[PDB]
This record gives structure tokens, sequence and C-alpha cells, in this order.
């Protein structure tokens, strides 16, 4: 089947079919262009007529131009031979070492797994953070949330949480650069080869790359998170490993969907965005599942624009996380790093059965003694320091090195600042927070409690101020 | 562009668009009067089972709804101008409002000989002298030199009175001179 | 459902005969004008975005193919333009005259002289509408790019090939970071070295005519007008000339960058093209978002600052770098346009409406302003010596007759009047080692604070003139070794005891 282009606006191109109508979700190729243009039917409109949505630029397209159906959806190269290399939208290599071989090929529009094969398995990913292991705890085979403004930390903490996590792991792993910068995504590339993650001489790859960065069309940004969702599909069901899956960032999946939402012919909803916000988030969102042969751990990264957590983007990925982090700028103008908020930070394994009867202890009092120190900053601020109580000139003074202990200087930082990266087990964030909630070190100033690792560089600083 | 006359009625629509400028290409040439006797049996044989079917049936296509009429009008009787005109109809997609071209233009072509008739609305129908008294006082008012046409209608609602309309004029000699009785009561 | 040519005046051409002397595949005519863009009946073989040409002299480019009409963004001002005109295709992709041969013109948005010197001379063309260079032949910054300022040269050091913001409110000292760069160029385009050659580009969106034309002269009076080019669609130009000025700006500097040779461009400002994306926006009708931007604004500064890259040394080696502005409306750094801008730049440069009030100037917010990227970059010798006055100017900010409190703010006032400097005063590299040198090993911190502005000026007049040929070893060797920093404490304290205090 061939047909006629009919109308270009913008990055929606129309297309009139003779016969043979194809159905949705078909990619069509365009003749007569040097590179390869591929469209994606999205409707029928009736008089035997399509709409596609393009999947590059539309620059240079005549009213009557041919355009060949392909017959099926975007099928891209998956399998094992696609560890270590990049690949874009539509699965072609950008890498420039040859292309991808690989015997079988798998559709990008795949459907959701079913009631009967969900897994009920809760168990704890330890990482090495102190706010992220006390407060709001981790669970291998489940989604992570992380969520911020612009220029707080949501990258910097991403890959600390690969330098941790995914360099000790035994199965495999996928990372999808959705919407972020291209000179990041040439850092990446390069420095998994200095550490030995990706390998271009022998076949003991590790990670497979996908990218469609913020240069790209809003037709190829709204296509490649279900790219890196694809090539991690195979590792889990055809193969049966544990896997890992590292997108960033997801909120430019939701906006490059209102940028062509409008050019399709549509009402559109509350503050801009399209009508079908949380049909096709729940859609993309529920094939990201730990089912009953292999394991997905997603570590999401989320933007929160202009600093609103009830703006409908992040507020419709609530209901689709079980841990979340919510970064915010207030602290991290203080100097507290990793700028994680104590009060919002949520989990789902917190349970006394599941992490104990002691760490769900200690877990609470840290935030008792820092919400009842959230509620005097209005007195505090006007009538000052000397008109509080006795007892309440100690939840001031102690949550004020609490607060500066869930600092603590990062690994990939290290060019910023010049600091040693630390890490923590879990049984001594556990023994830290028991020795300032009880009283054992009101002896020390707030200064001498930050930027360190466990509670013993703590007594080994203020000795320096003496 | 080039300019295009301007017909004396001027209505509106998407039907008004295409009795515009037909009567724009048919004042020119001088073929006013060929047009409108080929109108009126176009009309005809549109209507008919074979032909009223598969022109409002949408899945056929617009092509071969094209050739199955690029043909019927080209071996009975035309090829004028006119020819286009039912060739760009299919084209636009507008053959169903076909019959809402036609009717516009017999009224648009009226006006080059029409009077926009009148209506009177009193009674049962009367005598021969008072028909034709009416008549040989309304052609005294035309003053344009055309044969008036009428209607009469019966409408018992009013009294004992009648209403005559002359275009756009309208006097009223009616049961409204009952109504006029509220001097009695609004002083 | 009524049809833009449904008209009249289009179905007499059909109705009357399919008339041949009309051509109706590179010629058309206009329906409609006035809201910006035009409805074009015809021009069956037109591309997407490719400029045609009206009757009136106007270039105007091809946006929304539709089956009916072309809608025609114009360029410039539409009074010009009838109903029933003839519109021509050029036949090309929307793109500008570039090459060696602008360097020392004022140009405006589309490529054509407003200096009044004639024809430019040029030979090539490159498209406006490219894309950036990818994963491949991008490469990380190693060559840093002089500034002249003592407050960013040695706090936030930038790189070849690396954006950096510039934000803050009106009257801040914006523009004269901008223009100190390009005069701070002066040393290396009239030397021998090619390898440190560096043009420049000025992009004026928004502004007044007499604010540019203040400017050409500033440049022409320092000799800096031989190596710069000058794009500008002030605030009287058209909305669609503000849009694509930076593009065609940037593909200006594209050009170095593929040949070579290195490049800078300085956009003034980019809050001011937002301003005119929203106008042709709303008149298209268009759903607005937040504060009645368009969905689409974020892809509008994505897809112009992602061209600033370095590329490999199998491509060239050449690199591109970027400046863009932003002014913010009373410190407001949580706005929908600065915050979609500095999730895009690497690193940030504020400058504080209460710090120019006081009389601290340029007026730079250390504490705020960072460079990622751009710090591995930068010479050793001021690697050596910038990073220990970036610990004092952290430990001076905490404390804001005790002990460990009267020292650090002692220290901590002689750096921050050590970082003032003139305007249109770029210093080089070397001469500002000396001065950071004696603020951070401790020599000054017996004088008044009042007195220290002026013994800067009297430190650097001598040390230029009967220690030039020992400055040199600095600027030669890039770095302070163990001969250098034994030489450089005598200089110092024998300076102090002829500097009458
Ligand atoms: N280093 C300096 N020392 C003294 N004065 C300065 C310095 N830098 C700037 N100024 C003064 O600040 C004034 C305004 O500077 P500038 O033109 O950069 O502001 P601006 O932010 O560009 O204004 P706008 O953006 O509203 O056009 C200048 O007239 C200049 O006198
Ligand atoms: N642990 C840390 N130590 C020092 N600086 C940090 C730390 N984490 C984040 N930052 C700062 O926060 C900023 C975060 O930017 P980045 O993570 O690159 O992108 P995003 O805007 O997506 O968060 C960086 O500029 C960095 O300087
Ligand atoms: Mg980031
Ligand atoms: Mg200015």
């Amino acid at each position: 089947a061939t047909g006629r282009i009919v109308a270009v606006i913008g990055a929606v191109v129309d297309v009139q079919f003779d016969e043979g109508l194809p159905p949705i979700l078909n990619a069509l190729e365009v003749q007569g262009r040097e590179t390869r243009l591929v469209l994606e039917v999205a409707q029928h409109l009736g008089e035997s007529t399509v709409r596609t949505i393009a999947m590059d630029g539309t620059e240079g397209l005549v009213r009557g131009q041919k355009v060949l159906d392909s017959g099926a959806p975007i099928k891209i190269p998956v399998g094992p031979e696609t560890l270590g290399r990049i690949m874009n939208v539509i699965g072609e290599p950008i890498d420039e070492r040859g292309p991808i071989k690989t015997k079988q090929f798998a559709a990008i529009h795949a459907e959701a797994p079913e009631f009967m094969e969900m897994s009920v398995e809760q168990e704890i990913l330890v990482t090495g953070i102190k706010v992220v292991d006390l407060l709001a705890p981790y669970a291998k085979g489940g989604k992570i949330g992380l969520f911020g403004g612009a220029g707080v930390g949501k990258t910097v903490l991403i890959m600390e949480l690969i330098n941790n996590v995914a360099k000790a792991h035994g199965g495999y792993s996928v990372f999808a650069g959705v919407g972020e910068r291209t000179r990041e995504g040439n850092d990446l590339y390069h420095e998994m080869i200095e550490s030995g993650v990706i390998n271009l001489k022998d076949a003991t790859s590790k990670v497979a790359l996908v990218y469609g960065q913020m240069n790209e069309p809003p037709g190829a940004r709204a296509r490649v998170a279900l790219t890196g969702l694809t090539v991690a599909e195979y590792f889990r069901d055809q193969e049966g490993q544990d896997v890992l899956l590292f997108i960033d960032n997801i909120f430019r999946f939701t906006q490059a969907g209102s940028e062509v939402s409008a050019l399709l012919g549509r009402i559109p909803s509350a503050v801009g965005y399209q009508p079908t916000l949380a049909t096709d988030m729940g859609t993309m969102q529920e094939r990201i599942t730990t089912t009953k042969k292999g394991s997905i751990t997603s570590v999401q990264a989320i933007y929160v624009p202009a600093d609103d957590l009830t703006d409908p983007a992040p507020a419709t990925t609530f209901a689709h996380l079980d841990a979340t982090t919510v970064l915010s700028r207030a602290i991290a103008e203080l100097g507290i790093y990793p700028a994680v908020d104590p009060l919002d930070s949520t989990s789902r394994i917190m349970d006394p059965n599941i992490v104990g009867s002691e760490h769900y202890d200690v877990a609470r009092g840290v935030q008792k003694i820092l919400q009842d120190y959230k509620s005097l900053q209005d007195i505090i601020a006007i009538l000052g320091m000397d008109e509080l109580s006795e007892e309440d000139k100690l939840t001031v003074s102690r949550a004020r090195k609490i607060q500066r202990f869930l600092s603590q200087p990062f690994q990939v930082a290290e060019v910023f600042t010049g600091h040693l990266g630390k890490l923590v087990p879990l049984k001594e964030t556990i023994k830290g927070f028991q020795q300032i909630l009880a009283g054992e070190y009101d002896h020390l100033p707030e200064q001498a409690f930050y930027m360190v690792g466990p509670i013993e560089e703590a007594v080994a600083k203020a000795d320096k101020l003496a | 562009f080039a300019k295009l006359v301007r017909p004396p009625v001027q209505i509106y629509g998407i039907e008004g668009r295409y009795a515009t400028a037909l009567y724009s290409a048919a004042s020119k040439q001088n073929k006013l009067e060929q047009v409108e006797k080929e109108l009126l049996r176009v009309a005809q044989i549109l209507k008919e089972p074979k032909v009223a079917a598969s022109i409002m049936n949408p899945y056929v296509k617009r092509s071969v709804k094209v050739k199955s009429l690029s043909d019927m009008t080209a071996k009975e009787k035309f090829s004028p101008l006119t020819s286009n005109l039912i060739n760009l109809l299919a084209e636009n997609g507008r053959l169903s409002s076909t019959p809402g071209v036609i009717s516009a233009f017999s009224t648009m072509m009226s006006v080059h000989r029409g009077e926009v008739p009148c209506s009177v609305t009193t009674a049962s129908p009367l005598d021969e002298a008072t028909l034709t008294e009416l008549k040989t006082v309304l052609k005294s008012f035309l003053s344009k030199g055309q044969i008036l046409k009428l209607e009469v209608k019966v409408d018992p609602s009013i009294m004992g009175g009648m209403i005559v309309r002359i275009g756009e004029k309208y006097v009223d000699m009616s049961a409204k001179t009952k109504i006029q009785k509220l001097s009695r009561a609004m002083r | 459902k009524t049809g833009t040519a449904e008209v009249s005046s289009i179905l007499e051409e059909r109705i009357l005969g399919a008339d041949t002397s009309v051509d109706l595949e590179e010629t058309g005519r206009v329906l409609s004008i006035g809201d910006g863009i035009a409805r074009v009946h015809g021009l069956r073989n037109v591309q997407a975005e490719e400029m045609v040409e009206f009757s009136s002299g106007l270039k105007g480019m091809s946006l929304n193919l539709e089956p009916d009409n072309v809608g025609v963004v114009v360029f410039g001002n539409d009074k010009l333009i009838k109903e029933g005109d003839i519109v021509k295709r050029t036949g090309a992709i929307v793109d500008v005259p570039v090459g060696e041969e602008l360097l020392g013109r004022v140009v405006d948005a589309l490529g054509n002289a407003i200096d009044g010197k004639g024809p430019i001379g040029s030979k090539t063309r490159r498209r406006v509408g490219l894309k950036a260079p990818g994963i491949i032949p991008r490469i990380s910054v190693r060559e840093p790019m002089q500034t002249g300022i003592k407050a960013v040269d040695s706090l936030v050091p930038i790189g070849r090939g690396q954006r950096e913001l510039i934000i803050g409110d009106r009257q801040t000292g914006k523009t004269s970071i901008a223009i100190d760069t390009i005069i701070n160029q002066k040393r290396f385009n009239d030397g021998t070295d090619e390898k440190k050659k560096l043009y420049c580009i000025y992009v004026a969106i928004g502004q007044k005519r007499s604010t540019v034309a203040q400017l050409v002269k500033r440049l022409t009076d320092a000799d800096a007008m031989k190596y710069t080019i000058v794009v500008s669609a002030t605030a009287s130009d058209a909305a669609p000339l503000q849009y694509l000025a930076p593009y065609s700006g940037c593909s200006m500097g594209e050009y170095f960058r593929d040949n070579g040779k290195h490049a800078l461009i300085i956009y003034d400002d980019l809050s001011k093209q937002a301003v005119a994306y929203r106008q042709m926006s709303l008149l298209l009708r268009r759903p607005p978002g937040r504060e009645a931007y368009p969905g689409d604004v974020f892809y509008l500064h994505s897809r112009l600052l992602e061209r600033a890259a370095k590329m490999n040394d199998a491509f060239g080696g050449g690199s591109l770098t970027a400046l863009p502005v932003i002014e913010t409306q009373a410190g407001d750094v949580s706005a929908y346009i600065p915050t979609n801008v500095i999730s895009i730049t690497d690193g940030q440069i504020f400058l504080e409406t209460e710090l120019f009030y006081k009389g601290i100037r340029p007026a730079i917010n250390v504490g705020l302003s960072v460079s990622r990227v751009g710090s591995a970059a930068q010479t050793r010798a001021m690697k050596q010596v910038a990073g220990t006055m970036k610990l004092e100017l952290a430990q001076y900010r905490e404390v804001a007759l005790d002990a460990a409190t009267q020292q650090l703010l002692s220290r901590g006032v002689r750096l921050t009047e050590l970082l003032k400097q003139g305007q249109y005063a770029p210093m080089a590299i070397e001469e500002q080692v000396a001065v950071i040198y004696a603020g951070v090993r401790g020599y000054l911190d017996k004088l008044e604070p009042s007195k220290i502005t002026k013994f800067e000026n009297a430190f650097l007049s001598h040390v230029i003139s009967q220690h030039q040929a020992l400055l040199g070893k600095i600027r030669a060797d890039g770095k302070i070794s163990e001969e250098t920093d034994a030489k450089l404490k005598e200089i110092v304290t024998n300076f102090l005891a002829g500097f009458e205090a």
C-alpha cells in the first residue's frame, strides 16, 4: 500500500491512502529522502485518511510525496548482542561501530502483564546513603521515584546509585536517557569504558544505552521511553534475570505529549496538558513490573516544574511508586546535600514486620523531633530564642544536629569540593540516631556533625575546633 | 484576482457561495438562460434510486464518485462551463447540497424579472372583481415593468380584515385594530 | 466547516474553465493577511520551512502546509502586503550568508547589512534549522576561555565549549560582563599562536536601537570590531525577526566550529525572545500554559543551546561557547522561564540588585554561582591560588569580640574588596595571579579596608614595568614553581615598605 502526504503541520504529518488502510500503531516509510523518516499511525479520520506522528524533522516534505507501509509496528533489535551499544528511538546504531546483529525482533507497543503474573515479594535494597536507608528504604523489585526542581541534585544522586548498586550487581542494566543534556550522555559512555562496564574488544559488557535527547523532535521523545523498556523486557522474560532500569528524565515523556496534542485537534484539560494525561501514563508505567519470571528494579528521576508539587504531571505519578524521595531547594540553600525532605519522603516497606522493631522505632523518633521543630519556626523568627521553655531549648538544640547528620559527602561529587566519598552500612545508621536522640552527644557543636560518614568521625571533628 | 459581478439578491451560506460563483460566470458570456434550463433538469436526474444512492453513501471513494458522474453529465446533453460545476461539487464533498444550490439559483434568476410576490391572508376566496382590482392597483405600485406574481392563503384567525405584503412592505388592516383598544385602559 | 478556499474568487477560476494562464505550481496568490501569517492559495510544490518572496520584497517562511492553502510567517512588517498579491517560490530552506568575510559588519537577522558599507561578499550558505551533533563527535572541555574579570576567572571558571548563564534583574551589570569578554580577546587575536584565536558574535534581541549604536563605538574605540559580528533585531522590528535572530546568529558560529576555529556568541537576551514566540503562538490560537506561554517553549531554547559543543580531534577540534542572558523580575529564580534555562546550561552566574546598590561592582553572588564542567579546564597557576580563596570566602559566610570570628571577619572583607573591578579594564591572566596572591598569602592583613583599592592600582602599575621580564615565566610555563613563589615573596614585601599608608 502506498499513500500521498496531504498536510504537514509541524511535527504531525497527514497521509491519505487509496487502498489498504493500515491499522493504528503501524510504522510507515517515506520514499525519497536521504535519511530514514518513519511515521507512526495515530488516528483514523475517515474518507480513507490517517493521521501520523513523525519521528524526525519534517523539513522538506512536498504535498504529494509517496509513503510506503511497513505492515507492522516499530521493531528494534533485541537480545544479548545489544549490550554495550547505543541505540536511538528506532533501534539504529548511533555509536559508529557497525550494525547490531541479532536474530529476533520485538515490537515497541506490547501489552501489560496480567493479574495472575504479579509477584508479591518484598525485600530491602540497602544503598549506603543515610537519609534513604533510615526514613524511606528501598525495595528490590519495586519502582523508585526521585522528585525535585531544577538544580537540586536529581542527577548527582542518580549517578551515585549507579556507582553503589549497579556496579556490584550480578545481573544486567539498562540506561534510557529521555530529554537530558547530550554532553552528559557522552560522559556516561566515556566513564563506563574506563571503569570496564562496557568493553569494546570482547563480549563481557553489562549495560545497554538508549538515547533520545533534548534536541530531538517531540515525536521522538514521546516514544524513546518505550524503547528502553522493550530492551529490558527480553532480559526479564526470555532469559529470566534480575535487571536494573534507570530512566532519566521521565517528565519529558509527559511534556512531549502535550506539544503534539494541540496539533492533533483536541480540547485541552487543566493547566495546559493533554486530556489523555493519566490514561497513557498508566499504559506505559504498568509495563515496568516484577512478574513471576524476573525482577525489574526501576529507578526513575522525575522533574517538578516551577517547584509546584500540585502540577498534574508530578502529581499523577505518585500513584505508581513504592518509594519516594522528594528533593527540595530550601534545604539545598543551607548546604545540606543531598537535600532530601525528611517529612515528605515516604516508603511502602516501612512496616515493623519487614524492617524490624528496632529500625522502625528509631526512624519514627527522628520524624517526631523534626516535626516539633517545624512548629516552632513561626515563633523563633519573631520573638527569638530567649522566649521558649527550658525543655524546648532541647528539641531545637537536638533537631539542629539531626538535620546536619542527614548530610553526606557523595562519591561522584569528589570533583566539586575535593572531599572523600563516604559509604555507611545499614547497621551503623541505626546506631548514629540512637546516640543523638538519647542525649549522648550534648557537648558538641552542630558544625562538628557536618558532612561526615558514620558517628565516629563526628567526635573526631569536634577535637579540631577546640 | 479578477472582479466578479454582484447578484441582485446576495444571499449567504455555503449554498449562496455556489449560486454566486455561477452567477459571476454565466452573466459573463451571456449564458444566464442556458444554465437555468439545464439546472431544472439536473434536479430531475439526481433523485433516482440508482443515482440518489451512492452519492450520500460515504463508503465508496471520492474519485469513483466523480467518474460515475463525469460521464453522466457528458453523454446526455451538457458540455458547458456547468459540467465543471458538478465536477467541483463532487471534489469538495458538497454533492449533498446540490438541491440547495439549484433552488437558490432560481430565485437569484427570478429577480432579473421577478417581483417578490405578495401574501393576502384573510378568508375564503372571493369573487373575480375583487381579485382583478387588487392585481391592477399593485401593478401601479411596482413601477418596474415586471408582471407581478401573487399567492393567496386562508387564515380565519383574523376577524374581518386582511394583511398585504409587497416585497418587504407589509401594510396591515386586521384584528390588531382590536388590540389598539388599550387606549381605553392604558390611556 | 466552511473552507478557507471556498470563496467566490477561487470558485470562479474553476467554474469558468480550468484556466491556463495561472501557474499554481511555483507561484500563488494571497487570500488574507493581518495577524502575522498570510493565507496563500496555490504553491503546490512548496516544501516545509522554505523561504518564499513576496511582490513587495519581503521574505517569508513556509510554516504550515494544508490541503487548501499555505500559511506563511512574514518577516518584517505586514502593512506592505495586500490581498491579491503574487508570491514566488525561492526553492531553498531558510538559510543565511556565512563566512570569514563578515567580521566587521552589522547585519540584521536575515543577513543584510544595515551599517551602510555595501554588500558583504559571501560564498557559502548554511541552514538555520540544523540539528546538534550527537554523542560520538563531542568530547569534554579542556581549553580555558579567559574573561578578564577577577571575580569570574577565579571563582566560576569558563572553558571553550561550556554553556554559562548570566541571570539577574535590570541594571545590575549584565551586558558589561559580555562586553569585557570581547575586548579581552585583543591579546590573542593579534598574536602568532593560531591555536588560541577566538572570534565573537553578538545578538541583540528586543533592545533599543540607540544602545547598539553606542556599543559598536566602544568596540571600535578599543580595536575590537575587526573580529566581531553583530546581529541585531531591536525592539521596533517585527516579532518573527526576533524569534529567528539567535538561529541565524548561531549558524554563523557553526561555520568556525566545523573548520577548526573557536567562536563565542552572546545572546542578549533570551527573555525577550520567549515573549516574541508567545505572541506568534497566541495569534495562531494555540492553547496557552503556565503564564500564558505555549507548550513548546522548552523546544525553543534546547534546540538552540544544544549546538554549542566541542568537537573531537577527528572532526577538526573547534568549539562553540554560548552565554545567554535571562532577566528576572525581583529576584524570582523560581519562575517558568528562568528554570527552563537553568535545566539546560552548565552553570550559573548571579547578579544581585542589592549588592549593586551597596557599591560592590560587579555584584556577583559568590554563594549561588557555580560552574560544573568548566572547573577542570583552567590554568594551574590560577588553580594554585584561587583554590585557597574558595576556602576563606566560605568561612566569611557563616559568621554573618569573640574568638575565631574576628579573624575571619578581618580577612573576609579584604578579599571582598580585592574582587572589585572597574569598567572596560580587562586584565590578563598572569596579572590576576599576583593580586590574588597578595590577598590569600597574608600580606595585606594589616591595612585599612578603605585603602585597598588604592593598593591594587599601585602594585600592578609597577610590577608591570620593573618586573615585566620576570612576570612572563608565569604565563609561559603556566604554573607557579618553587623559584617563582620564592621570587614573588620579595616583590610584595619590598613594595609594602615603600607604599605610603
Ligand atoms: N564594574 C562596574 N563598575 C562601575 N559601574 C558599573 C560596572 N558595571 C556596570 N556598571 C554600571 O552599570 C550600568 C548598567 O550596566 P548594564 O548596561 O550592564 O546594565 P543592564 O543590566 O545591561 O541594563 P539593561 O539590561 O536594563 O539594559 C552602566 O551604566 C555602568 O555605569
Ligand atoms: N552532593 C553534592 N555536593 C555538592 N554539590 C551538589 C551535590 N549534589 C548536587 N549538587 C549540586 O546541585 C546541582 C545539581 O545539578 P544536576 O544534578 O547536574 O542536574 P539537576 O538540575 O537535574 O539536578 C549541581 O550543580 C551540583 O553542583
Ligand atoms: Mg539532571
Ligand atoms: Mg543591557
